[PDB]
Parts: C-alpha cells; structure tokens; sequence
RNA sequence: AGGAGUGGAGCCUGCGGCUUAAUUUGACCAACACGGGAAACCUCACCCGGCCCGGACACGGACAGGAUUGACAGAUUGAUAGCUCUUUCUCGAUUCUGUGGGUGGUGGUGCAUGGCCGUUCUUAGUUGGUGGAGCGAUUUGUCUGGUUAAUUCCGAUAACGAACGAGACUCUGGCAUGCUAACUAGUUACGCGACCCCCGAGCGGUCGGCGUCCCCCAACUUCUUAGAGGGACAAGUGGCGUUCAGCCACCCGAGAUUGAGCAAUAACAGGUCUGUGAUGCCCUUAGAUGUCGGGGCUGCACGCGCGCUACACUGACUGGCUCAGCGUGUGCCUACCCUACGCCGGCAGGCGCGGGUAACCCGUUGAACCCCAUUCGUGAUGGGGAUCGGGGAUUGCAAUUAUUCCCCAUGAACGAGGAAUUCCCAGUAAGUGCGGGUCAUAAGCUUGCGUUGAUUAAGUCCCUGCCCUUUGUACACACCGCCCG
RNA sequence: ACACCAUGG
C-alpha cells in the first residue's frame, strides 16, 4: 500500500495549483516541509513524482540535493482529468510576464 | 512493516554531511559552510574567498 | 561484496488467510437482525466495525495497539 | 531569531546562496547560452538577473519558463511570496564570454563534428570578436582507446601574476 | 576570515596547503536629524553590494 | 533501563519454571552493557560476543560488573613464524 | 626487488585467494629442477616427470622457483610435455594437502 | 664551520609481519601523525545474525462475498521485528503474481577517462612567422666575451621583427607629531568631586604624591583604529670597470639584500572510480553488494617511520612578583556556543542569576618560560614518571577491551646514546606558552600567533644533485642501457 | 703524480 488516496490527491492538487514543485532529496524527513505538511512524508512526494515522470507529464532537474519538477501540457491534461476540475481552469501561471 | 528505521543521530559525523556532494568526510563547519573540503575548494571563488597570502 | 550461499529456511511472508468476506450478521426474521460479535465502544472508531470473537480475548483490529478485553 | 545572524555567517551565507543559484541556473539554461547571474537586492525586493544569448528561449512562450523559474527560486530558498523578481538580458559581444563558448563547443561536439573543425571554428569566432588571445584544450579519448589532449592556442596569453585575476576568462 | 585547506583530494604527494581569506570592512556614521530626512538621504545611490543599516537611537 | 527491562523479566520467571535443586537454562542476549544487580545472582546467561552466546553462571562476586566483561570478543593469540615482509633483511625473488 | 619500475600494472597482491582444482586432462606437479629458455623439469604427482613450458601468460608476471606445487595442463597427443597453467602458494598447497587432493609424497 | 638533534630509553601514532569470524582498504626522493583517517554507537566499506523495497513503467493474469494493508493476545526471537506460527479483525484499489525493463551500489578496473593535485624542476627554460644552410631528419635566430639571482642586460651578428616564462604584479612587515576623524578607542587638561596616606614645604589645610574611583554639550588625535597620499631610485660621494652593462665601500636614512601568493612548453601508464546527481564498460540487483542489534578497524614473539617526555644543581619543589599576539563565540536540516559574578565542594564539579549575533560581554585576554626568596645536595635522590591497585565526577542512548577529568598509593627503563642520518643564516635555530581545524566527549597531530633569543658563514664544487658549451657512444624500453665466453 | 667501485622483473 504505497500511499493513501488522500496523499496522491494532496500532491497532485498542489502540483496543479502551482505548476511546479521542489523537494529535498531526503527519505527520512517525516513531513514535506510546509507544502503538504498535513502528515505527508517527504518520501511520498518524490516516489509520486518519480512515477509521474516515468510517463512524461513532468520534467525533472536536480542540483545540490534538491529536485525541481515542471509540469507539461500532457501533465496539465492528465491532472485536469484525474482531479475532476472544470475543463478550463488553471491557477498555475497565466500573465504577460513583462 | 517496521518501526525500527532509525537510531539516535544528533551528533558525530553520522549526523552531518555536505551541502553539495552529500559525503561525510572532511566537512568544513567553520562559519556555517557545512561543505566538503573538496567541494569548497571548487566553489570558494563563488563564495568570495580569494587567495592572496 | 561476495556472493550468497544456500540458506536453511528462507521463506518470505505469510499468505493472507482467505476467509469468506462478510458473515457477521444473522436474521431471526427479515428486518430483525442479530449480531454475533459486539461492536467496539471506541470514539475513534465509528461504531460500525466489529471485534474478534477470540474467546479468552476480544480484539479490535482498528485500535491495533490497545483496547483488548480479556474474557 | 530575536537577534539576527552575525556578519561573518551572513556574508558566508550570501556567498553560498549565490553559488547554489548559479549552479542551478547553469545546469538548466545550458542550451540557451547562460552566462551569469547578478543578484541585486533592491529596496522592497530581491531581483535576480540572468544574462544569456538566446533570451526568447529563456522566457519562452509568453514567459512560461521565466515564471516557472521565479516559482522554483521562491519555493527552494524560502522567500516570502512576491519578493523574488527575475529578469532576462542579452549579453553584448558573446564571443568574449568564456562560458558561452565552452557550452557552445560542448553542444557542437555532442551533436557530431570533427573535434578539430569545431575547435578551429570556435577559435576563429573568439579571435574575430576582438580578443588579445584565446586557448582551447580538449582532453580525453580522441580517436583511440588511449587518452590524449589537443590544445589550440592563438594570440597573446599570460599565465602568471596578479593581472590574471582579470584580463582572462576561463571555463 | 581564514580557511586553510589541503590542496589535494586523496592524500597523496607533497603536503601543500591553500590559504583562502575573506575581508569584511565596516564603517558607521552618526547624524542628529529628523527620521524622515534620514530615510530620504539613506535610500539613494547604493550601487554595490554594501550593506546599509539604520538605527533610530544610539546616543 | 529502557527495554533492558524485559531482560529482567526473563532472568526472573526463568528461575521459577526451573525445578528445585537445579539452575535456569539460558537467557541468551546481545546486551553486553548490563550491570549485575544482586537479583541476577544464580541464573545462567548466554552473552553474545559477535558470533556466539558463550554461557556464564552468575556468582555473587560479579555483583556490579558488566555482563560483557565475561565473554571475550577475540582469540588469545599464539604466534606463527614471521613471513616475507617481516624485516628489511628479506626482499628478493627472481 | 626494487627498481624505477613504477610503470606497469602497479600492485597485484591481496590477502584474499580462492582455490582452483583439477579438470579434464589437467594434473598437479612438483618442480624438479630449473632449465633455461623458460623451460622446466617437473614431476606429475603420480607418474611421469613431464618436462613443462611456462606459457605466454605467466612469463615474468608470476615467478616459479624450484620445488613448488603447480597445476599443469597435459597434452593429449604428446605425453612428456605440458604447459604450466597455475601456481599454488604455500597456504593453498597445504589446503590441497588437507582436502586430500595431492597424494602426500611431496611436502611444503 | 657550527647549533639543535634523530639513531640508544619509556610512552603516543602510522606501515609490515603474525593471529583472527573479521582484524575493511588506498599509497612503498615523489608510501608510513598521509587519505583532515584523534573509528565506543553512527562513521563503515569488514565479520556474525535479523526486518524492509524505497522493484519506475509497459503488457498479461487474478480482483469489489472483493486485489491488497496493519495489528492484540500465547509460542518464537537480542528484540515490544505480525519475522514466523495459532486465532481473525481491520484497510480499500494505492497493491499482488508473471514476463520485459529500470534502480541503487564506500562493488571491479586510476593501465578505458574528465577534473583536481603531486612531480620531473626552483631552476632559466620554451616557441612559431618571413629570410639564410642542408636531398633530409634538422639547424640559425636562441651567440665568441663581459655582466646578472635570472635566455637579466651590454654588445657581436644571416638574421629581422615577436610571443610565453623571469621581472613587472597582489597581499604582507618596517617609517610619517603631515592629512582625513572617531563616548563600540583614547590622551591631556582641569570642571571636578571623592578615598587615602604626609610621603614634601607646610598643619593635616594651599601647594603637591597614588587611582582601570566618578563625571565633562572640556580641547585634542601623541599612543588605538583605517583610508588617501608620501617615501628608495644603486638617487649622492670615492674606487674598480673595453670607462657600457654593471660590482665594492661610505654619508644621509624608518630602510640601501623582509616574507609569501601567482608561474611556462613538454611529460609521468605518479595519486585519486572511497569527494561528486563527474563518468565508459563489466558485476550484483530481493536468499541483494540498497537497513537495525552485536563484534572489529585497538588483538602481539618480532622489523621500520614521524614524534612526546627525560636522563637533573645553566636543576626539582614551595611561595611572591610582573609582561602578549593571531583567533573563535548562540547552528536554517543539525539543537550544541563564549562566559562574568554570588553561593556550595579539597578537587574534578554543582546550583543561582546576568552580558554578548560582538573594537560594546568573557577581556585592561593578571599565559608560560624568564625574575625574586625558601628546602634539597651528587645518592637512579625530593631527577624521571612507565606500569598497576582503590575511590569520586562529567559527556552520552550506551564507557567493559580502563572515552576524558580528579584524589591517595605503587615508583620501571633511562646517568647523553653504535654503524648511520635530518633540518637550519637573524628576530632565524632552540626553549616557551596561546588560539583555529577535527570537537555530544577529547591532542603527544597539524595549521597560525606571539615571548626569551645564541654559537657559526659571507665560501667552495670535495660529497649528493642541477643548468649551459665542447666532445665520445655498439644506448633510444635511453647506463636501473647494451653485451662476451 | 690514478686504493676499492661487480650486477639488473
Ligand atoms: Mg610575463
Ligand atoms: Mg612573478
Ligand atoms: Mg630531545
Ligand atoms: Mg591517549
Ligand atoms: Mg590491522
Ligand atoms: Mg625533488
Ligand atoms: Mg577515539
Ligand atoms: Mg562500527
Ligand atoms: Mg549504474
Ligand atoms: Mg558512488
Ligand atoms: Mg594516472
Ligand atoms: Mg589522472
Ligand atoms: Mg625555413
Ligand atoms: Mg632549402
Ligand atoms: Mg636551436
Ligand atoms: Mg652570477
Ligand atoms: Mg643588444
Ligand atoms: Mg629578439
Ligand atoms: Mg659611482
Ligand atoms: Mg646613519
Ligand atoms: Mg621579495
Ligand atoms: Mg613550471
Ligand atoms: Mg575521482
Ligand atoms: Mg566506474
Ligand atoms: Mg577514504
Ligand atoms: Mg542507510
Ligand atoms: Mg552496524
Ligand atoms: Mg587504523
Ligand atoms: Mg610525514
Ligand atoms: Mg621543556
Ligand atoms: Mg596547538
Ligand atoms: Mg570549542
Ligand atoms: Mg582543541
Ligand atoms: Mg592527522
Ligand atoms: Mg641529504
Ligand atoms: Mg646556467
Ligand atoms: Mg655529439
Ligand atoms: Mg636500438
Ligand atoms: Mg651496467
Ligand atoms: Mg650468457
Ligand atoms: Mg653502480
Ligand atoms: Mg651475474
Ligand atoms: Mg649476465
Ligand atoms: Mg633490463
């Protein structure tokens, strides 16, 4: 039983509402630091994003013990299906960044 | 499962490791660098340590 | 860092004994239920989960570290 | 804390921050000509500037990439939301930034080209843009199973003394 | 600040060392003026990565 | 005394299952750092040394020593014959 | 023996070693005496002396002195000839003596 | 020519050998107090046991009377690991089975590599363009001679004009009564005020003498701080120099030769896969080479290296007196910093209340050797402090194979060290203590700082090597070569 | 006005 359903949701809603995630490469930090700190371990974030990456949907970078994960159009579509959202809403990033 | 997954690690070199390479041997702890003696020599110019002795 | 040698007992895990799904209630009549095992008076438990009929023991699988009755 | 960190730790921590940000942005904008960051802590805001050669690639489509970059830089270093502000910029006379030429040659070699042809092309470019001299070395298993090294020098070049802390760019 | 490290990884060779050092310069100015004028003058023309700290009562 | 307690619950309760005019069998353990409380007098214990539970019959003279101080972790050495590198007088082969 | 020879594969010694036994058409032997030209006189641990040749792989990399245990691979067609395949150290020779491999006529 | 030594003694620490379940391992001028390598757990790679998956993803299989998760009690186990066994509640599609495929590795190879470092090699060495010589490899330029620390210069000239290295350059030590300007630094003055003693004339007061006793919106920058400029150039004078480059001596002077950083072409099968989310290939991948408990890295007939303490009277002991400088200091994950002053205790140490994120508090850093007086008296002695018994504290989850510290007791070798051999030219050798690094605990190590402060040289090429020219060679894997009977 | 100075995984 890898993750309670509560946790898959609590990762995916954050990744969708922000459009990006960072996580220290730590498998023993008992709580993701402030993001997802409602009893979600750091281990679950990285194991979830691993699967999410192995199927596209995400791009990953790593520097000095920290993963950085970006979303993609395929990932936007998959998460819009998986969390049952209105077919046009995304709070992640929409502005003319002058 | 298990509830035996860590034993007390508050001190000693099992407690601490480099910011960069995550290795345990030859860390510099002065001024709060917390950085391996090899990793430092590599980034010391970015940090601001110049060599003019 | 050398290879492993033949063991004596090695065996991985139990096999999750396959009991029938749900036979915790019996009817005296349709709409007159009887309950063989008592429901656990616990606060964290929603008063819908049952107890083991473990004569000399009463074991609630939810509170997996306490609340066992010895008779 | 109620009394903030001391000056020594403060400056060391500033340096470590700048080094980590430069490493992160090096590992990412390589294919876009990343050539250095300039942290300018301004009134009411922390501004970061990224010089590069292909700025459209840095910001992307309507600025999706640049907003993602602001997002991660704000998530990882613990900044209060709304503080970190990021800008892209174009470097003038790219032929004199060593890091740009080093990464250009790295990708030109990663895509298939005679190593001598590539090195001589970058030597031509670097000397044509106006420069007292250049020197490009490539070390490794060039054409065989035993390693070697190939050095291409041009113009004037100094190795000793204090004038080397300036007057040279190394990558 | 001074840090003296071994020059080599791996512990082989003649035993040479590297001496890095950082230097921190500090100055202070004292004024007798209303605080508004202080915030007026102190927030202009700060080019380099110098710090500027203002404290309201030190005399 | 942590779960160094429970070892006292098997030191004791093993001297009552034992038939009189005899000794408890073996309460074998890894706990080398136990002090010897006077309760443990009389019982037999098997104190691990890294590979083996060497047995000890506790006597009233060991009161206040460490249980680890009664099973050694190595063999007392008897020497062989010095080999090829043992002196500078020795080097050469074809 | 010391030299300026830091070159070449530097150090091929370890405190670990694993045994190798006989195979099809492969016997043990004891070096009887040394000859020139890389040749050798030997003695199979049962019968013939079977003059041996130190193969291209062993030349100047693992030395063979007189009166030591060796493992040689016999030739099918010829009989009096063989090629030195492996050398057995003192501890491994005594180990073979313990496992009963070599008829205990030659000692270490 | 000398000084201090090392080699001899006891102990500390590293490497070999021996021993072992294992005593993990790299490295043999340029290994051996080196890998920051002072390992109780951790570290940790070794040995002996025991859980776990943290095996993405694709396909197929079983599956909502249902895949799958977790656990009470007795047995079992080092264990309160539902590890397994008896028993049967709980979770809910997240799994599980199988086939491919990934993943991790302080696993192998540094003779497959990147990078870094060391070394040849601390010396003065290196290179091309056009022109000249040669059939050519090659050569000249890059030099007979003088000079220099220097392929530094003068000159000579089939070469001309250039590049690197040297030098220049940066930090540092020595000087400014000139500038800039300072209760987070001071001086002097008196406003002072006060204590104290006559210690002086005097009375004791006035005048004085001591003050890290208290004040100043006093005046200033000599001492402190740190910025800008100045200042030394073989500039002046006398000799020696083809009167050139330069060398010796002297006046004036803070000084006429401080110390480091940086450093070339070409190369080495030098070291590092155990610094790395640097890395190719090979190996292993669920009975793991990816985690917890216990043991080891410390074991002792012996060989070797770097070192600490001594062999006493130019001393040991017990009191008294009086002087530093370079530093560090509250930690984000990580939970711990430097201490004043009161009390308590012989001592280590404990309790209680404050300051400091620091020119602000510890701190005017009352350091040691040295200085001044006692006792000892040439006796392995009151020199030396190994080894060992008994007791008391602190750090820690845990001190046994004594972590460290304190107290009473026991009181070994050692009376200046064989053949050999290391380092050193002036605030240097040596004596002496103090900080940083590692550090929950902790230096006989190393990296910096002051303090006291010599003898001997101003040379040479003998020994060990280095640079340049001429010469010889059967060498080129280059004399650690080749080669004859 | 000349002591000894052999050999090389
Ligand atoms: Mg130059
Ligand atoms: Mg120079
Ligand atoms: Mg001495
Ligand atoms: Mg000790
Ligand atoms: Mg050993
Ligand atoms: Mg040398
Ligand atoms: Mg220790
Ligand atoms: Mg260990
Ligand atoms: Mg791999
Ligand atoms: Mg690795
Ligand atoms: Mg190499
Ligand atoms: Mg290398
Ligand atoms: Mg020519
Ligand atoms: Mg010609
Ligand atoms: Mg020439
Ligand atoms: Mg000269
Ligand atoms: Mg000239
Ligand atoms: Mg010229
Ligand atoms: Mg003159
Ligand atoms: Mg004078
Ligand atoms: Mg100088
Ligand atoms: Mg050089
Ligand atoms: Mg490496
Ligand atoms: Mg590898
Ligand atoms: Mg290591
Ligand atoms: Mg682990
Ligand atoms: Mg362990
Ligand atoms: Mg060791
Ligand atoms: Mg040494
Ligand atoms: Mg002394
Ligand atoms: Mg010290
Ligand atoms: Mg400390
Ligand atoms: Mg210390
Ligand atoms: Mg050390
Ligand atoms: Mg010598
Ligand atoms: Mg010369
Ligand atoms: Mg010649
Ligand atoms: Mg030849
Ligand atoms: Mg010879
Ligand atoms: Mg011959
Ligand atoms: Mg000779
Ligand atoms: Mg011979
Ligand atoms: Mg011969
Ligand atoms: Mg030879």
């Amino acid at each position: 039983m890898l993750m309670p359903k509560k946790n898959r949701i609590a990762i995916y809603e954050l990744l969708f509402k922000e459009g990006v995630m960072v996580a220290k490469k730590d498998v023993h930090m008992p709580k993701h630091p402030e993001l997802a700190d409602k009893n979600v371990p750091n281990l679950h974030v990285m194991k979830a994003m691993q699967s999410l990456k192995s199927r596209g949907y995400v791009k990953e970078q790593f520097a000095w013990r920290h993963f950085y994960w970006y979303l993609t159009n395929e990932g936007i579509q998959y998460l819009r299906d998986y969390l049952h959202l209105p077919p046009e809403i995304v709070p992640a990033t929409l502005r003319r960044s002058r | 499962q298990q509830l035996y997954w860590s034993h007390p690690r508050k001190f000693g070199q099992g407690s601490r490791s480099c910011r960069v390479c995550s290795n345990r041997h030859g860390l510099i702890r002065k001024y709060g660098l917390n950085m391996c003696r090899q990793c430092f020599r590599q980034y010391a110019k970015d940090i601001g340590f110049i060599k003019l002795d | 860092k050398k290879s492993y040698t033949t063991p004596k007992k090695n065996k991985h895990k139990r096999k999750k004994v396959k009991l029938a799904v749900l036979k915790y209630y019996k009817v005296d009549e349709n709409g007159k239920i009887s309950r063989l095992r008592r429901e656990c008076p616990s606060d964290e438990c929603g008063a819908g989960v049952f107890m083991a009929s473990h004569f000399d023991r009463h074991y609630c699988g939810k509170c997996c570290l306490t609340y066992c009755f010895n008779k | 804390m109620a009394v903030q960190i001391s000056k020594k730790r403060k400056f060391v921590a500033d340096g470590i921050f700048k080094a980590e940000l430069n490493e992160f942005l090096t590992r990412e904008l390589a294919e876009d000509g990343y050539s250095g960051v300039e942290v300018r802590v301004t009134p009411t805001r922390t501004e970061i500037i990224i010089l590069a050669t292909r700025t459209q690639n840095v910001l992307g489509e309507k600025g999706r990439r640049i907003r993602e970059l602001t997002a991660v830089v704000q998530k990882r270093f613990g900044f209060p939301e709304g503080s970190v502000e990021l800008y892209a910029e174009k470097v003038a006379t790219r032929g004199l930034c060593a890091i740009a030429q080093a990464e250009s040659l790295r990708y030109k070699l990663l895509g298939g080209l005679a190593v001598r042809r590539a090195c001589y092309g970058v030597l031509r470019f670097i000397m044509e843009s106006g420069a007292k001299g250049c020197e490009v070395v490539v070390s490794g298993k060039l054409r065989g199973q035993r390693a070697k090294s190939m050095k291409f020098v041009d113009g004037l070049m100094i190795h000793s003394g204090d004038p080397v802390n300036y007057y040279v760019d190394t990558a | 600040l001074r840090i003296t490290t071994r020059k080599t990884p791996c512990g082989e060779g003649s035993k040479t060392w590297d001496r890095f050092q950082m230097r921190i310069h500090k100055r202070l100015i004292d004024l007798h003026s209303p605080s508004e004028i202080v915030k007026q003058i102190t927030s202009i023309s700060i080019e380099p990565g110098v710090e500027v700290e203002v404290t309201i009562a030190d005399a | 005394r942590r779960k160094q307690h429970s070892l006292l619950k098997r030191l004791r309760k093993a001297k009552k299952e034992a038939p009189p005019m005899e000794k408890p069998e073996v309460v074998k353990t890894h706990l080398r750092d136990m002090i010897i409380l006077p309760e443990m007098v009389g019982s037999m214990v098997g104190v691990y040394n890294g590979k083996t539970f060497n047995q000890v019959e506790i006597k009233p003279e060991m009161i206040g020593h460490y249980l680890g101080e009664f099973s050694i972790t190595y063999k007392p050495v008897k020497h062989g014959r010095p080999g090829i590198g043992a002196t500078h007088s020795s080097r050469f082969i074809p | 023996g010391g030299k300026n020879r830091r070159r070449g594969k530097n150090e091929n010694e370890s405190e670990k070693r694993e045994l190798v036994f006989k195979e099809d058409g492969q016997e043990y032997a004891q070096v009887i005496k040394m000859l020139g030209n890389g040749r050798l006189e030997a003695m199979c641990f049962d019968g013939v002396k079977r003059l041996c040749h130190i193969r291209g792989k062993l030349r100047k990399k693992v030395w063979i002195n007189t009166s030591d245990i060796i493992l040689v691979g016999l030739r099918d067609y010829q009989d009096n000839k063989a090629d030195v395949i492996l050398k057995y150290n003192a501890d491994e020779a005594r180990s073979l003596k313990a496992y009963g491999e070599l008829p205990e006529h030659a000692k270490i």
